[PDB]
């Protein structure tokens, strides 16, 4: 996957140069110093895409060339197993109806809506974590 | 024809209205012919490679032209750049400041309406001096430990009165008069929320900002002189509540004669609709008029 | 004192003039007269920060003030100093009266707060709902010179307690009961906002039932 | 109770007092006292309208001279179901009944506009005695309270 | 909805004892009589002190007050009654006002809680505002103690 | 019903007859325009109720109209 | 289903099921007729994840 | 938009307000933006994506779903604004500052409109 971390890489080099330049080009020109919320975005917007990028360096390192990696690649050579996919699951929408009950007591400001939203969003991620992990009953 | 390529942009009253307008056409004038490349090669092909019906074999499938791809990047590039630098030259005309102006109007804006106050007029000539900074009010907003640098989000001590101001009214447009052929500075000074001081005529506007010094907002900007009298309107530009749309005014030019017959009338303490007609002018705004209290034609 | 009078329209001249005009006669449709209000109507829609409103609708809603103390008497004597009206309680001091405003006989006051008080609010001054969008906000945070201004002054749909009808002595005894009924903590544990059987029933079913019904699975068994 | 003792926009509930009654120091004072308390239909609103509004009061057939100028009552007893509806509105001139949302329109004779309320609520005539202490001008035209098979 | 052209807030009008009233261009606000009270009327013969503020609504010209009218008896203005531009006219002084002063001289009993018209003219206007009785900061007036029964 | 529509037709009871839901959604529009006559002033609740009467019925003639013309059954 | 995806050598995507009863000729097996009992869906019920192990 | 250019057609308040002409504008553009153009992004590469790449699925199915409904029902929070009675959000949907704070936009609408 070396591709994959050559698209961050690329974004990083730009976004540093980008957060470099603009942050001393406001120390000495724009009113009032430094941009500081508008340059402090530009720095860690750097850190979103080296984070990844660095991630995605050592994954590739460490594993050779994939099937979709390889410029002529036969189909038969990613026969197998690849992995779990959840056929169906009715949990999603409970955790998204438990963050919306917060988010209304949030909004209205109730206090004992807000902590049954976190309640629910608590019981309603259990849920979804636990569905296919759950052992038959014992009686 | 300059009237037609502005697309609608007034002549201009000042000089850098009319830089700045003179820069526009020009864009105007690049923007369309750059369009009409674009659409004559869409319509080029659109009308010409439409599938013929008698052409059996598929088209050549060519889908790279180095150098075709390496010429259509650097000529956009060229164009930008010249265009850059006549941005670049107008617009610090425009922001220039003198450092003896003439003529300084403190811009109040609330919700919902304007407050215009004579901060200083001192003429080029010497045939006009006036003072009117009123510190006796300004501190009268101390107040303070406070939440903010030690004073509280009430402290309004950023805004400025003058002895002569201009109070806006939901039944009178308020009106600023301005001498013809001087050099007028404009102090924005909101007092709850953001507003927008714009003059069509002006060809340039600059929001009026709350506490512009600590959100670091260049709320100063001047124009050279106005080149001819009249009445001109005003309009609030940035969104500021329920009556953004009917808090608009009027900018009225004069003689400097006139303009210095009016200060006095103002300083007799007559108010801003007698002392317009006594200097031989309307009472009230003539390009606007003030918006009816009825919420609608249905109360 | 003339520099109080003046602080008080030059805030005017900045705030208000766009609903209520320069000389306080109101803009029709937008706002009504300021003559005759008062220091305390003034001193309470400031203070409760009610004031400047931003927009039309059933009520103006309650939110943090736009003034500090100083502004407040300022604004409110440039308005008292037109038309005149009823001014907010004082100290010795010449502060605004906090504590001695809080009446001696609860008990008096409890009742007077159920015949009066108690019809929009409830009895432990929670709110409620008016007609058409309108409803009665908390009196939780209402200081006693608050609740004894309202009294005064009679906001947008209260009936207006005059002296007359209620002498300073019951109001008094009326705020002793509000500012009590809020601070009292609840006895039988959690207060479930002091709203009566609707937060009750609620809580039962999502509480009582919830716990009943996944112990009887935990007991139980399926299919 | 004098008039002037009320603002305009004002109300306040009165009760149904004679001078036999006594104020209550004595035993049997207090328990003369105690059913007017505890009168079912004895509650009655004493609103003051505003004079601007007063062009848009509109009569009720046979109540005309029910009201005291700018001064009216009202019976506080709801005509629906007998709840206690207090929750008058100065500006609105809406009195709200708490238990089933029943909305009276105060300048048209308490006439129902809103909730399962039907009828308007009866109007107490009043007037001033040689004291000048507001009294009742006699008694109510129409049963007060709510509803029955044997009403009207 | 509420919001809409028809609001709840911008319908609403003054929470005094007063009486907006529109003479033409002259806004007559908080309008009512002064009128300390003993017995149910105000015999004829009583002084008693009319007080509004007038406010002009057209901020170039001027205006001055001129033949107070009523049917209660005979009013009587005292003063400079010229309002000025964008300026008030406040008569009288209403309690909690720490010199233009109307003075009526009752010819028919008065009494708290009526409403007798008024006339009002400045130069373009005859209005009738049928002013009340209105009483200011005044406590509650004693009671006398009812007896045993 | 049949088993391809209601899998579980013969576990219990899975028709319904459609007169029945035809003639309460007429019954439910009828019930909403009703409704109008009342103590209320305003009209606004009055447009939303001619609405959703409008509504059903127009969805139960579009089903009578199908189930006539033979494309549902 | 399992949720299990298997590519096969010509690319077919195909989700390995886990019958709950007998199986014909080939891999899919014959259908069940309804009961009126639940039916499990999920591997997990069927005991497919084994136990963590025992100890404290 | 449709109540707005139909006001906005002959000069004055023919049947809207200033506030409901301010809430139209707010919450036209919040729909239109981030409850119709941001979501259909995600729809159409839920559509063929997967399909394009060869893919059998979405990485996480489970967050794919859970991500359609979060949204729908975030969208109908801030459309649920409109039955208050103040109204839904009035200051654009740049909600600029301090015309958002509590002192300038009191309401519940604007509150949910940020939730
Ligand atoms: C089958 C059912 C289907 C329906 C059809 C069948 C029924 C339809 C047929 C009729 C029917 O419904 O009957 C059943 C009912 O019967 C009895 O009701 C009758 C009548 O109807 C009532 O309206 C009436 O109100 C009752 O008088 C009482 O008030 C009178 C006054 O009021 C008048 O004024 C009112 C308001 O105004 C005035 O207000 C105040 C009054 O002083 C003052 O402030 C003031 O004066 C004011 O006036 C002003 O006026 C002018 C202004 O302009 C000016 O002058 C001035 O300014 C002034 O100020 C209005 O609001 C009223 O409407 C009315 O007009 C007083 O005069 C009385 O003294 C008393 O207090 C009266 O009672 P009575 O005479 O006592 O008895 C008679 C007898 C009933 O006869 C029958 O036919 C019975 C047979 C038929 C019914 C079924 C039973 C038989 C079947 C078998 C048993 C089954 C096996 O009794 C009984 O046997 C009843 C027994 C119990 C029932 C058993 C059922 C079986 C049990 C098992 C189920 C009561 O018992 C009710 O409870 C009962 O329901
Ligand atoms: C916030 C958003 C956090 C979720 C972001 C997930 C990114 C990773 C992608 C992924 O693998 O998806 C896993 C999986 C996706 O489902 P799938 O399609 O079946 O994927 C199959 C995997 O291959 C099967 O893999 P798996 O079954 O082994 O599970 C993998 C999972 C392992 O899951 C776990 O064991 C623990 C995760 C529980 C979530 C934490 C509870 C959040 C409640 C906060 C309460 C405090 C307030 O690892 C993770 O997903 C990394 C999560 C690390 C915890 C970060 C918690 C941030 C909360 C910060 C508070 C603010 O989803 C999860 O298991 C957890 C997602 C949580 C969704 C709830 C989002 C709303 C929460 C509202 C919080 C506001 C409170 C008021
Ligand atoms: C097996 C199961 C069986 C057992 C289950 C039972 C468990 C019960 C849980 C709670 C038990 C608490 C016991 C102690 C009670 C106590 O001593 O309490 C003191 C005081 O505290 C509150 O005073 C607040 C301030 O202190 C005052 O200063 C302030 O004035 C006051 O304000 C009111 O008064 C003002 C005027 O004065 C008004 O202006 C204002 O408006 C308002 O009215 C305030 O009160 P208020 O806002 O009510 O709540 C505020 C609450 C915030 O809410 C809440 O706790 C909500 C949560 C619980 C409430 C009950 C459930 C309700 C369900 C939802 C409604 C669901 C709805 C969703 C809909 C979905 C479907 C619909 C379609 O903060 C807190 O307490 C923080 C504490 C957090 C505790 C968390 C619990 C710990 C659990 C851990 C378990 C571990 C076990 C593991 C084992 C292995 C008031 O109560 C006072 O009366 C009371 O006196
Ligand atoms: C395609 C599907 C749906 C299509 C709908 C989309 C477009 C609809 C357009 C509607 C117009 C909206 C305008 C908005 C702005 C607005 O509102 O400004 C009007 C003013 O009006 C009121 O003043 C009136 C006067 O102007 C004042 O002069 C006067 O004083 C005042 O009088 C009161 O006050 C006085 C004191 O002053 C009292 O004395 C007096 O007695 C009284 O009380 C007046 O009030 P009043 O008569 O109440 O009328 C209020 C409003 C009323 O608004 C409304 O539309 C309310 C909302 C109605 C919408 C219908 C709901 C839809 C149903 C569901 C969604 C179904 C779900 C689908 C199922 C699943 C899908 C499967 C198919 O009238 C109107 O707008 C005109 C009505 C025309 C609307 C037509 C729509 C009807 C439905 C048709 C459906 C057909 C479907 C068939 C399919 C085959 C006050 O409010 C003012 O402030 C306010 O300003
Ligand atoms: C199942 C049923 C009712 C069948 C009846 C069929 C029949 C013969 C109908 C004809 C008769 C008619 C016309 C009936 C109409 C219905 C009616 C008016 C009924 C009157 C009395 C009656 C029979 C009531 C039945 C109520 C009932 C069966 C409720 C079921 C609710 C269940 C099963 C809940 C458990 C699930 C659960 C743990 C959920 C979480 C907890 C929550 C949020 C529950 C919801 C909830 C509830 C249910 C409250 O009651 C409540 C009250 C006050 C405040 C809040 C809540 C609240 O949140
Ligand atoms: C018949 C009738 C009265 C209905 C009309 C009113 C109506 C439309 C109801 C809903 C009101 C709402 C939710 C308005 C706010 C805006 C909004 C977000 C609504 C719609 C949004 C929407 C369509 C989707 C968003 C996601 C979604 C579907 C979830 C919503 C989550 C929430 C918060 C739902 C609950 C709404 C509701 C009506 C429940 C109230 C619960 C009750 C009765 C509790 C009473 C109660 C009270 C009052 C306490 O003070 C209290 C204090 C301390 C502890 C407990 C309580 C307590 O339980
Ligand atoms: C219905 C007619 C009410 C009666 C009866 C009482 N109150 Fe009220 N109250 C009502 C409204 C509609 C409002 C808000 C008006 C507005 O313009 O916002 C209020 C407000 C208060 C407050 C302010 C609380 C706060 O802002 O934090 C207080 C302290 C208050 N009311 C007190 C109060 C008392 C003491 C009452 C009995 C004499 C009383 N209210 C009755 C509606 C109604
Ligand atoms: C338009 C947005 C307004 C601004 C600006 C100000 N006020 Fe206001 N006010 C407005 C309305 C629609 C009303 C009536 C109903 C209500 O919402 O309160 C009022 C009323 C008052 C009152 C009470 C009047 C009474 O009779 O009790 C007072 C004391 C008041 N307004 C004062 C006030 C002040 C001090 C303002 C500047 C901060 C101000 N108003 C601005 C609408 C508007
Ligand atoms: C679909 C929602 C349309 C809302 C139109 C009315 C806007 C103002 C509402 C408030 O008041
Ligand atoms: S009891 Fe008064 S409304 Fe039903
Ligand atoms: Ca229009
Ligand atoms: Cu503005
Ligand atoms: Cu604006």
């Amino acid at each position: 996957m070396h591709i994959e971390a050559r698209l961050f890489e690329i974004l990083t080099a730009f976004f540093a140069l980008a957060a470099v330049v603009y942050a001393v080009l406001t120390a000495m020109f724009a009113t009032g110093g430094v941009e500081w919320a508008g340059t402090t975005a530009l720095v860690l917007t750097t850190g979103l895409t080296l984070i990844t990028g660095t991630f995605f360096r050592f994954v590739a390192r460490r594993l050779d060339t994939r099937p979709e990696d390889y410029e002529d690649a036969e189909i038969s050579d990613g026969a197998g197993e690849l992995g779990f996919f959840a056929p169906h699951s009715w949990w999603p929408i409970l955790i998204s109806l438990s963050f919306s009950t917060a988010a209304v007591g949030a909004a209205l400001w109730l206090p004992w809506l807000i902590a049954a939203g976190v309640a629910f969003v608590i019981t309603s991620v259990c849920g979804l974590v636990f569905e296919y992990y759950w052992g038959p009953e014992k009686h | 024809w300059s009237d037609a390529l502005a697309l609608g942009w007034p002549t201009g009253i000042t000089p850098e209205a009319k830089l700045n307008r003179e820069l526009w056409i020009g864009s105007v004038i690049a923007s369309f012919a750059v369009g009409a490349i674009v659409w004559g090669l869409i319509f080029w092909t659109s009308a010409f490679h439409r599938k013929k019906a008698t052409d059996t074999e598929l088209p050549r499938q060519f889908g790279y032209n180095m150098p075709l791809e390496l010429t259509l990047t650097v000529i956009p590039f060229l164009i930008i750049s010249v265009l850059f630098y006549f941005t670049v030259v107008v617009q610090e005309r425009m922001m220039h400041k003198d450092p003896n102006p003439e003529v300084v109007i403190d811009v109040t804006a609330f919700q919902w309406n304007w407050k215009f106050g004579y901060q200083k007029i001192a003429f080029a000539d010497g045939s006009f001096d006036y003072d009117g900074a009123d510190p006796e009010r300004k501190e009268a907003m101390t107040s303070r430990v406070g939440p903010i640098r030690g004073m509280t989000p009430e402290d309004r001590t950023y805004l400025n009165f003058d002895k002569i101001e201009t109070l806006g009214t939901s039944s009178e447009i308020p009106v600023l008069v301005l001498p013809a052929g001087k050099r007028i500075e404009f102090v924005l000074n909101s007092a709850d929320v953001i507003h927008g001081f714009w003059v069509p005529e002006f060809l340039f506007k600059r929001d009026v900002l709350p506490e512009p010094k600590a959100n670091n907002s260049d709320n100063v900007f001047q124009v050279s002189e106005i080149q001819q009298t009249g009445a001109f309107v005003g309009r609030c530009t940035e969104m500021c509540g329920t009556f953004h749309a009917m808090m608009n005014f009027e900018v009225r030019v004069v003689e400097p004669n006139d303009f210095k017959a009016y200060i006095d009338q103002r300083n007799a303490g007559k108010t801003n609709a007698e002392a317009l007609a006594a200097i031989n002018q309307p009472p009230l705004a003539i390009t606007t008029e003030p918006f009816e209290s009825r919420r609608g034609e249905l109360v | 004192q003339s520099a109080l009078l003046r602080t008080g329209k030059q805030l005017f001249e900045t705030s208000c003039v766009s609903c209520h005009g320069a000389n306080l006669q109101g803009v029709p449709d937008r706002g009504p007269s300021l003559i005759g209000t008062g220091e305390a109507a003034v001193y309470f829609q400031v203070s409760t920060g009610r004031m400047p409103a931003m927009r039309g609708e059933a009520q103006a809603p309650s939110k943090p003030p736009h003034f500090d103390e100083s502004q407040i008497d300022a604004l409110g004597a440039y308005v008292q100093a037109n038309g005149g009206g009823p001014t907010v309680p004082r100290d010795d001091h010449g502060a605004v009266a906090q504590e001695s405003l809080i009446g001696g006989d609860v008990a008096r006051g409890g009742d007077l707060f159920r015949l009066n008080c108690a019809s929009c609010h409830n009895f432990t001054g929670k709110g409620g709902a008016l007609s058409s969008g309108k409803y009665a906000p908390d009196l939780g945070d209402a200081n006693p010179a608050q609740i004894y201004t309202a009294m005064l002054t009679g906001p947008q749909n209260m009936p207006k307690f005059s002296d007359r009808q209620l002498t300073p002595d019951e109001k008094r005894d009326i705020v002793a009961y509000v500012r009590e009924s809020a601070e009292t903590p609840s006895y039988g544990g959690y207060g479930l906002g002091g709203f009566g059987p609707a937060p009750e029933g609620m809580a039962m079913w999502i509480i009582g039932m919830v716990a009943a019904i996944g112990v009887a699975m935990w007991i139980g068994s399926r299919a | 109770m004098r008039p002037e003792d009320i603002d305009a926009g004002g109300m306040e509930t009165v009760f149904p007092w004679r001078e036999s009654d006594g104020d209550g120091t004595t035993v049997e004072s207090e328990h003369k006292l105690t059913e007017i308390a505890m009168g079912v239909r004895n509650p009655v609103m004493l609103i003051r309208i505003k004079p601007a509004d007063m062009h848009r009061v509109i009569k009720r057939k046979g109540q005309e001279s029910f009201n005291f100028g700018e001064l009216f009552a009202y019976t506080k007893v709801c005509s629906h179901l007998g709840c206690p509806s207090s929750l008058y509105e100065q500006q609105t001139y809406r009195i709200l009944c708490p238990c089933h949302q029943s909305q009276f329109d105060a300048l048209e004779f308490a006439k129902p506009i809103f909730g399962p309320a039907a009828r308007a609520l009866a109007q107490l005539p009043i007037t001033i005695d040689e004291d000048g202490y507001l009294v009742a001008n006699g008694d109510f035209v129409e049963p007060v309270g709510p509803a029955f098979w044997e009403r009207k | 909805c509420s919001a809409g052209q028809i609001s709840q807030t911008t319908t609403q009008e003054p929470a005094v004892n007063g009486v907006n009233a529109q003479a033409g261009q002259v806004s007559l606000r908080n309008v009512h009589l002064r009128a300390p009270q003993q017995t149910d009327y105000v015999e004829p013969g009583t002084t008693v002190e009319l007080l509004f503020v007038a406010a002009n609504d057209s901020t170039e010209g001027s205006n001055k007050l001129k033949s107070i009218t009523s049917d209660v008896g005979e009013v009587t203005l005292t003063g400079d009654s010229t309002v000025p531009a964008d300026g008030v006219l406040i008569v009288g002084e209403p309690d909690g006002q720490i010199a233009v002063t109307a003075e009526v001289e009752l010819t028919k009993p008065i009494t708290n809680g009526l409403l007798y018209d008024f006339t009002f003219t400045f130069e373009d206007g005859e209005t009738t505002v049928a002013v009340p009785i209105s009483a200011g900061e005044q406590p509650r007036r004693p009671v006398p103690p009812a007896g045993p029964g | 019903v049949d088993v391809e529509d209601v899998p579980s037709a013969e576990w219990g009871w899975s028709h319904m007859p459609i007169g029945v839901m035809h003639i309460g959604g007429l019954l439910s529009a009828a019930f909403l325009l009703v409704m109008m006559r009342g103590n209320h002033v305003g009209h606004v609740e009055d447009w939303f109720l001619i609405g959703f009467a409008a509504v059903i019925v127009a969805l139960v003639g579009r089903n009578w109209w199908l189930r006539r013309r033979g494309w549902i059954r | 289903e399992t949720g299990i995806i298997k590519r096969l050598p010509h690319g077919a995507y195909v989700e390995l099921h886990q019958p709950l009863g007998p199986v014909d000729e080939h891999g899919h097996p014959i259908p069940l007729e309804y009961a009126g009992a639940p039916l499990p869906k999920r591997m997990n019920k069927l005991g497919s994840g084994g136990a963590p192990g025992t100890g404290s | 938009a449709l109540f707005m250019r139909t006001e906005l057609a002959m000069p004055g308040l023919q049947f809207l307000s200033n506030e409901q002409f301010n809430q139209l504008f707010t919450m036209h553009g919040t729909v239109m933006l981030l409850f119709y153009a941001t979501p259909i992004v995600f729809g159409f590469a839920n559509l063929v994506l997967p399909l394009q790449i060869g893919a059998p699925d979405v990485a996480f199915p489970r967050l794919n779903a859970l991500s359609f409904w979060l949204f729908l029902f975030g969208a109908l929070i801030a459309i649920a604004g409109f039955i208050t009675p103040g109204g839904a959000a009035d200051f654009g949907w740049t909600a600029y500052s301090p015309l958002t704070d509590a002192i300038h936009s009191p309401g519940a609408g604007g509150d949910l409109w940020i939730m």
